[PDB]
């Protein structure tokens, strides 16, 4: 009965949108000054072949010191490497099986993991006898998680099956704040450094950057016609990198509400499966299903240089959270730090 | 109404809730961003090792 | 149709309502576990819906309550006493039922008593300026504020503030300023020169709630104080005496400044308005 | 529900004499509207002048407990299922809730029964190794270590010089799942395997 006002109100308000943005955009200048700090070639040796793992890598996330890695494979193992010696501070066996996601609380007391039980583990990585035992077995996903991310080592936001992102209490196990709005299942999640807003990327192919606090979207960022792989935000809590299963990823920028730049080669057909941005933010690591990754220029637009030595897909790229070198978790059970 | 759709309403205004603020917020055009970002990085381009090499005693991977 | 309509609507309401929640007892077992799985509703709210969509956006039973309560609500603008309660009931059935929006209400009894209190103070304003001089309609305009707010706490919803208070505004004041300052002996300037700065400020307090009327305001003291201080500076028979000359725009002065404080309360466009004038006057003394 | 604030119910024959705020602890229950008068609750009987609940009073008293001092504990030979399917009929959301996760807690120890057990392997070097063997995550069971030889970084002192494998029962805590219809976990489940 009355959707027929609401969908042409919301088909002009996406028109206004576009007249917005089509007014917000101007010529992007990193492209033009392709001049200004040419980057060259970039150079990189692996010298820590860490590969305790013997199944594919799915995710990582580096600690808060850039010292404890915490790695998991589908098998249903986690790995605390010591990426200074090339040693395992952990290794802890999962209940659930095919596990994706690990995040590394800021405080590296605790540690989170999803797999395709609808279950997010919540390991306390330290008691009182030493043992890892489990804090808590977050309950409460309508389908499987893709990716978690903590905001305080006792809240936490996820990335579900079934368009569900929740934010949950950890102490009780319950979500707290429920966000829904996505036409599909939510796999990618990143925080913004401001610990303010979380961007999902669900499979409608569109990031919805949300509020924290209560239900409420801030944007709907579109760009890709495919489902996004990964979202970084930017060091700078105002922009982030988006990859998908097109060759193209892409910048979304929060003050121009809009692609800020593409990032497409001919040369590269592959979906771009993990991003990840620089301590600076001038250069962009991009892992690939094509069994290298590559490093563009993420102000000019192209492939600064090529990170290959692998012989299978990399499925999620680490930095060290001062910028000192990269992981690179393959599906070739090694994880390789590029310095 | 919950024989439209099973009440298709409350989705629908949801999304043109969420339409709503998009264009109140703000719109700062894309060149003065991009040089915005430029000068954050090469401002932070010698504090990022990966484009300033460094040497093997002050990085943790060659130590 | 021998009791009017609005009772008989209500009634049935609560009728309505008063089985509704034993049912509600009955079924709070399928509320719990079939609504929240398959995407339907309340079954309060499905229930009210049904209502809605069953009786009050039906066309007979909408336009009967409407022309009833409007007929009721002008009878009560006219002084006689009616069953506000009964409004109370229907006001909130526009609301609850109406679920997240104003959508219904909008429609149905809002938007047309607005219309209805908007043509009643037309005829009001043309009524008190045909008979009445400025001070009565500004104090008809006045109480029937005090009347959108009585309205409003004993016979409307506290959502309904902001519009019918809006109508009152724009209609009794925007295009009735000019005839507030003139007519003798009742307006701004007649008031302005007898000294009497509380009908200032009623003036000041009536236009305060209109945009753009503290911009008349100032049109209408700026042009009374030019046209008092041209009269003042300006040379007159052999010449105008020191005290007219010299000291009199300081008169003026104290005049003015006793309005800006005890009528205005020292707004900075109203001081300005007044200091430039002042300016303007001390380089003619 | 005006007179004799403990007010006695019939629940399965069993004289219940209970006072109102117990029951009024949570609106939510079905006793609550009974602590109060309404028209359409016709329920009664004429023979002790105390209202009938048509359910039985085993497990009821369970639920009662947890409803006059906000917990309960089951007996162990009394059926948690039957606590909670009397549970619902009276509609407490939290208890029937917290009796689903110590069904579920139950049924996760007697899934050990049925031949279950969920298997990792990890693999270390020597130095590191009790390391993990000492603190290893808790609920777990050691079940052998391989020593295989190496060519890289000869013999010991290798990362893959040992192989550890380890064990749990398969357990069903919070919730036991077969499938997930969500169409990318079963693309990425296929672009894994191989």
């Amino acid at each position: 009965s009355e959707l027929d006002q609401l969908r042409q109100e919301a088909e002009q308000l996406k028109n206004q949108i576009r007249d917005a943005r089509k007014a917000c955009a101007d010529a992007t200048l990193s492209q033009i000054t392709n001049n200004i700090d040419p980057v060259g070639r970039i150079q990189m040796r692996t010298r820590r072949t860490l590969r305790g793992h013997l199944a594919k890598i799915y995710a990582m996330h580096w600690g808060t010191d850039s010292r404890l890695l915490v790695s998991a494979s589908q098998d249903g193992k986690l790995i605390i490497w010591d990426s200074y010696t090339t040693n395992k501070v952990h290794a802890i066996p999962l209940r659930s099986s095919w596990v994706m996601t690990c995040a590394y609380a800021p405080s590296g007391n605790y540690v989170a993991c999803g797999g395709l039980d609808n279950i997010c583990s919540i390991y306390n990585l330290k008691t009182r006898e030493g043992n890892v035992r489990v804090s808590r077995e977050l309950a409460g996903h309508t389908g499987y998680l893709s990716c978690c991310r903590f905001l305080d080592d006792n809240q936490i936001v996820t990335s579900s099956g079934d368009t569900t992102c929740a934010l949950w209490d950890i102490e009780t196990g319950q979500q707290t704040t429920t966000f829904t709005g996505h036409t599909g299942d939510v796999m990618s999640l990143s925080l913004a450094p401001d610990t303010r807003l979380f961007v999902s990327g669900a499979c409608d192919a569109s990031a919805k950057l949300w509020d924290v606090r209560e239900g409420m979207c801030r944007q709907t960022f579109t760009g890709h016609e495919s489902d996004i792989n990964a979202i970084c935000f930017f060091p700078n809590g105002n922009a982030f990198a988006t990859g998908s299963d097109d060759a193209t990823c892409r910048l979304f920028d929060l003050r121009a509400d809009q692609e800020l730049m593409t990032y497409s080669h001919d040369n590269i057909i592959c979906g771009i499966t993990s991003v990840s941005f620089s301590k600076s933010g001038r250069l962009l690591l991009a892992g690939y299903d094509d069994f290298n990754c590559n490093v563009w220029d993420a102000l000019k637009a192209d492939r600064a240089g090529v990170l290959a030595g692998h012989d299978n897909r990399v499925s999620c790229l680490g930095v060290t959270d001062d910028g000192m070198a990269v992981a690179t978790g393959s599906w070739d059970s090694f994880l390789k730090i590029w310095n | 109404m919950a024989s439209n759709n099973t009440a298709s309403i409350a989705q629908a205004r949801k999304l043109v809730e969420q339409l709503k603020m998009e264009a109140n917020i703000d719109r700062i055009k894309v060149s003065k961003a991009a040089a915005d970002l430029m000068a954050y990085c090469e401002a932070h381009a010698k504090e990022d090792p990966l484009l300033t090499p460094v040497p093997a005693s002050e990085n943790p991977f060659r130590e | 149709l021998n009791n009017n309509f609005l009772q008989t609507l209500n009634q049935a309401w609560n009728d309505h309502q008063t089985a509704m929640v034993m049912i509600r007892d009955i079924l709070m077992y399928m509320d719990r576990v079939y609504v929240q799985q398959n995407n339907v509703e309340n079954v309060y709210n499905l229930g009210l819906i049904i209502f809605r969509d069953q009786v009050v956006r039906y066309g007979c039973i909408r336009d009967h309550l409407r022309q009833t309560l409007l007929d009721m609500i002008a009878r009560e603008r006219k002084g006689e006493v009616v069953d506000r309660g009964a409004i109370r009931n229907a006001c909130q059935m526009l609301m609850i039922l109406g679920l997240e929006g104003r959508s219904v209400y909008e429609e149905d009894f809002e938007a047309p008593f607005l219309e209805m209190s908007a043509e009643f103070f037309q005829m009001e304003s043309q009524k008190f300026l045909a008979e009445n001089s400025a001070s009565v309609y500004i104090k008809k305009v006045e109480a029937r504020i005090n009347e959108e707010i009585e309205r409003v706490m004993h016979c409307l919803d506290k959502s309904t503030e902001e519009p019918i208070v809006k109508v009152v505004e724009r209609e009794l004041i925007s295009k009735h300023m000019k005839t507030i300052v003139e007519m003798e002996n009742s307006g701004l300037v007649h008031m302005l020169k007898n000294g009497k700065t509380e009908d200032l400020g009623c003036m000041y307090k009536l236009f305060s709630r209109v945009p753009n009327g503290l911009k008349t305001m100032c049109e209408c003291m700026s042009s009374y104080l030019r046209e008092q201080g041209k009269a003042l500076v300006s040379e007159e028979g052999e010449g105008k005496n020191p005290v007219d000359y010299i000291q009199g725009l300081l008169d003026l002065k104290s005049r003015f400044d006793r309005f800006l404080l005890e009528s205005f309360n020292n707004d900075r466009l109203f001081k300005q308005t007044i200091a430039g004038d002042f300016e303007y006057f001390l380089n003619l003394n | 529900g005006s007179v004799s604030k403990w007010v006695r119910l019939n629940v399965g024959g069993t004289y219940f004499l209970t006072t109102r705020q117990t029951l009024c602890r949570d609106p939510k229950s079905f006793l609550y509207r009974l602590c109060q008068a309404d028209p359409d609750l016709d329920s009664d009987k004429d023979e002790t002048g105390a209202y009938l609940i048509d359910r039985d009073p085993t497990y009821f008293g369970p639920v009662l407990n947890y409803l006059r001092h906000g917990k309960l504990v089951i007996n162990k030979d009394l059926a948690e299922e039957g606590v909670l399917e009397e549970a619902e009929f009276y509609n407490i959301t939290s208890l029937i809730k917290l009796v689903k996760d110590k069904i579920r807690e139950r049924d996760s120890k007697t899934s050990q029964v049925p031949v279950k057990h969920v298997y990792r392997v990890l693999q270390c070097q020597e130095e590191e190794l009790t390391q993990m063997v000492s603190t290893m995550s808790d609920g777990w069971k050691f079940e052998q270590l391989v020593s295989i030889g190496s060519s890289y970084n000869y013999g010991n002192e290798d990362q893959a010089e040992f192989l550890c494998v380890v064990s749990k029962e398969l357990h069903n805590t919070p919730y036991g799942t077969a499938s997930e219809p969500s169409e990318k976990a079963k693309i990425l489940q296929e672009r894994g395997s191989r």
